[PDB]
DNA sequence: ATCAGAATCCCGGTGCCGAGGCCGCTCAATTGGTCGTAGACAGCTCTAGCACCGCTTAAACGCACGTACGCGCTGTCCCCCGCGTTTTAACCGCCAAGGGGATTACTCCCTAGTCTCCAGGCACGTGTCAGATATATACATCGAT
DNA sequence: ATCGATGTATATATCTGACACGTGCCTGGAGACTAGGGAGTAATCCCCTTGGCGGTTAAAACGCGGGGGACAGCGCGTACGTGCGTTTAAGCGGTGCTAGAGCTGTCTACGACCAATTGAGCGGCCTCGGCACCGGGATTCTGAT
């Protein structure tokens, strides 16, 4: 393969087919399907890092949705990455605004 | 019975990678592969820019590369840009 | 039938929402609204299926329409 | 006995905030969909999951902006939303005119 | 060097509508930019639904339909009207 | 005539539009209608917006379009503001709006 | 001699300002900042004259835009006078960071 | 030569001119400082993106072009200056 | 009520330089003909979606009752506006220098494209346990006193 | 704080459907290998960017005095939250029926690719009339008396 040759575990080919076919350029050099692979792989590691966590945090074996947004929106560099982005069966996080709180 | 893509199983690979002891749900399987089409996309469409707008043919991992210094936070970037270009080294050792 | 968005259905919106105290015409204008944005998604979203010649509006046309207006979801098929 | 008016509506926060379920329950929201596309084409079926991503795009959506709302309730010293955060919300995010 | 502009189509329409009317510097330039924003906002959004379609090329139903989801109503309607009328005249003559 | 345009009969260079869609990686291949829809909406466009910009010229007994002109007509239209809801035009200006309770009673 | 109430003089500058299009910073101090923050991005950079300009032309844009949002948030409170308190409402709902 | 402290030069008058084109007509003191950290944090991403591309193209000038692709990136189309 | 001056609104004259025009040069579109594959269409297939039916069961509802919040009024204290004088540096248009972008010019490397051979990744198969479900107990509250 | 008292968490027993893991076919990837054009690199000019200086003054700074707004206090009236019992349709589990979408194989209409041919469209140059700038005058209205 190719995620041998670079240590990768994301598929270096099924990525360099989807740059090509998927119409961003005339021409697709040899490095990029393996640096973005990487860089994907790379992400889905840290994402996959802080969910396991909250797994654990959480009492869990197996990861849900939800521990995917408590990773994310606890995360201030992955929270504004996926800014955007409703992820389906997460919640929100528990914050009650002060004022509301009794005295 | 048709016989549809994803990245289901590398996903996997890289929780063994992180957290062997620790397994995931289809529903959130889904969303690990939404995420990675999304982030394909936005680096691979940056990256489409940059050639146009420089008068070049060529998505390379150094489009691929300064796309990822657009796309992402500081740190994550960071990280990411060093992983990337381990990567493609060590790839470019074996042939 | 849109009136069939229970008035108890919204306060649990507004609870998960971190909101305390509910006002009595909240609960149509909130009505208006969620109507606005389905209109605006589903509007986008048939689009594609009319585009589709198909008589059956996928989770794919939907996915697409949440990305043209920048609300994209994630567990559908990205 | 009773409840200090406003304490279980704290209560409330807490379990919503801390489960993932959805809130609208399908049908009176399946029933809203159909009636809303058929306005735009006639004939027409929806996959389930169709149905779902909207549910779960439209709730999520309406959480986010109650937050915002309860944000402006707040900015005008008061603890009650009120349609004209709502309208401010929606001003400022430059959804509504 | 050649600096392609659509200065002079912008013109032509301007000279089309308000005869006796001049355009500035800045105010072509202005112009000039917002062609090309409508044309890859459009472009992008018909290549897209190549796509989404697994297909291999863009043609004017997919240019309409990228209309259909990015313009506003009477804008989009005329638009398209406007449009569907050039082509059925571009395949007679 | 030669000219697709003409045969299109349109002032927007089909031709243009053509090459465009091609050195621009939409797709592998374009059909031949959708350069003549494109550059006859594009057409349609800039006919709109200078029609309301003239206009806007016009009242402030004008000869020559300038941006505030642009602009003027841009955030009047419900419509072509929405369009460019998210565009700065370079010396547009704001609308004159002055909010109420701003004012002396 | 002659004194203009307090706020007469706001309303007039306002109207002034809203029929010009003109740039409201100062052309000299503008580059000076602009060349400071790129300088600690990376050093020995050139602006194109017009590259600054457009920076400019599109700060300004944000900060009436911005001033805009923020004037809504001080009539949202009773008030009449912005703050940065409101400043930051409109911030935290426009969803910037 | 050193350049330091440049942010003051977004000087009161100004910060006020801008929020009168904005409808404000009472300004609070302490909104001067604030609208000078909010300026900074603006021309951090739209330098941080230009100069990205400035980087990128392989220059040691910033272009009219950069600039206006930044602002594109980040959902703030400029016209009136190519693009 | 009336009066003054301050600002803006508008007037003509005025001097300058940009848009608009004409002219000639070249590059990107036109023309025409081939060739190859995408897409369209028709023919069959089975999967997903719609429909109707009825049971217990939670959720919706409706009203009741009182409380605490919204809102309107008042008064105080103070900050932020306006103005005038002092102060500072922006802007202008003066020239002078060379770094860097943009245009140019040649060779060759890297990638697209074709083919043939090989397992990585997918549907699909089951047996198995992580975890939804809960009933009784352990605790960490809230409100009344 | 101290009461008894909710309603909430924690627990440990059992039950069941999705997980995770393996079966094996197959289609996408990979290795071989040709072909050329994109873009690398080194050479050359020619814009425009920086720098640097004084003549000029419009803009900024700074202080001063008080007007009128931020906000703090309050005081009333009611529009919500709580919560019992009172009414509906949400949901689940079950089967039935087909429209429509999915897949498959064929033919030709259409679009890329290529070559030779030329005025559409560009820059380069040229001119004067729209409009920016200066300076005078009448119209308004705000605030002082
Ligand atoms: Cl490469
Ligand atoms: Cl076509
Ligand atoms: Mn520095
Ligand atoms: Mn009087
Ligand atoms: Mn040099
Ligand atoms: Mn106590
Ligand atoms: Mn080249
Ligand atoms: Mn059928």
């Amino acid at each position: 393969t190719r995620s041998s040759r670079a240590g990768l575990q994301f598929p270096v080919g099924r990525v360099h087919r989807l740059l090509r076919k998927g119409n961003y350029a005339e021409r697709v050099g040899a490095g990029a399907p393996v640096y973005l692979a990487a860089v994907l792989e790379y992400l889905t590691a840290e994402i996959l890092e802080l969910a396991g966590n909250a797994a654990r945090d959480n009492k869990k074996t197996r990861i849900i949705p939800r521990h995917l947004q408590l990773a994310v929106r606890n995360d201030e560099e992955l929270n504004k990455l996926l800014g955007r982005v409703t992820i389906a069966q997460g919640g929100v996080l528990p914050n009650i605004q002060s004022v509301l709180l009794p005295k | 019975k048709t016989r549809k893509e994803s990245y289901a199983i590398y996903v996997y690979k890289v929780l063994k990678q992180v957290h062997p002891d620790t397994g995931i749900s289809s529903k959130a399987m889904s969303i690990m592969n939404s995420f990675v089409n999304d982030v394909f996309e936005r680096i691979a469409g940056e990256a489409s820019r940059l050639a146009h707008y420089n008068k070049r043919s060529t998505i390379t991992s150094r489009e691929i590369q300064t796309a990822v210094r657009l796309l992402l936070p500081g740190e994550l970037a960071k990280h990411a840009v060093s992983e990337g270009t381990k990567a493609v080294t060590k790839y470019t050792s074996a042939k | 039938n849109i009136q069939g968005i229970t008035k108890p259905a919204i306060r649990r919106l507004a609870r998960r929402g971190g909101v305390k105290r509910i006002s009595g015409l909240i609960y149509e204008e909130t009505r208006g609204v969620l109507k606005v944005f389905l209109e605006n998604v589903i509007r986008d979203a048939v689009t594609y299926t009319e585009h589709a010649k198909r008589k059956t509006v996928t989770a794919m046309d939907v996915v697409y329409a949440l990305k043209r207006q920048g609300r994209t979801l994630y567990g559908f098929g990205g | 006995h009773r409840y200090r008016p406003g304490t279980v509506a704290l209560r409330e926060i807490r379990r919503y905030q801390k489960s993932t379920e959805l809130l609208i329950r399908k049908l009176p929201f399946q029933r809203l969909v159909r009636e809303i596309a058929q306005d735009f084409k006639t004939d027409l079926r929806f996959q389930s999951s169709a149905v779902m991503a909207l549910q779960e795009a439209s709730e999520a959506y309406l959480v986010a902006l109650f937050e915002d709302t309860n944000l402006c309730a707040i900015h005008a010293k008061r603890v009650t939303i009120m349609p004209k955060d709502i309208q401010l919300a929606r001003r400022i995010r430059g959804e509504r005119a």
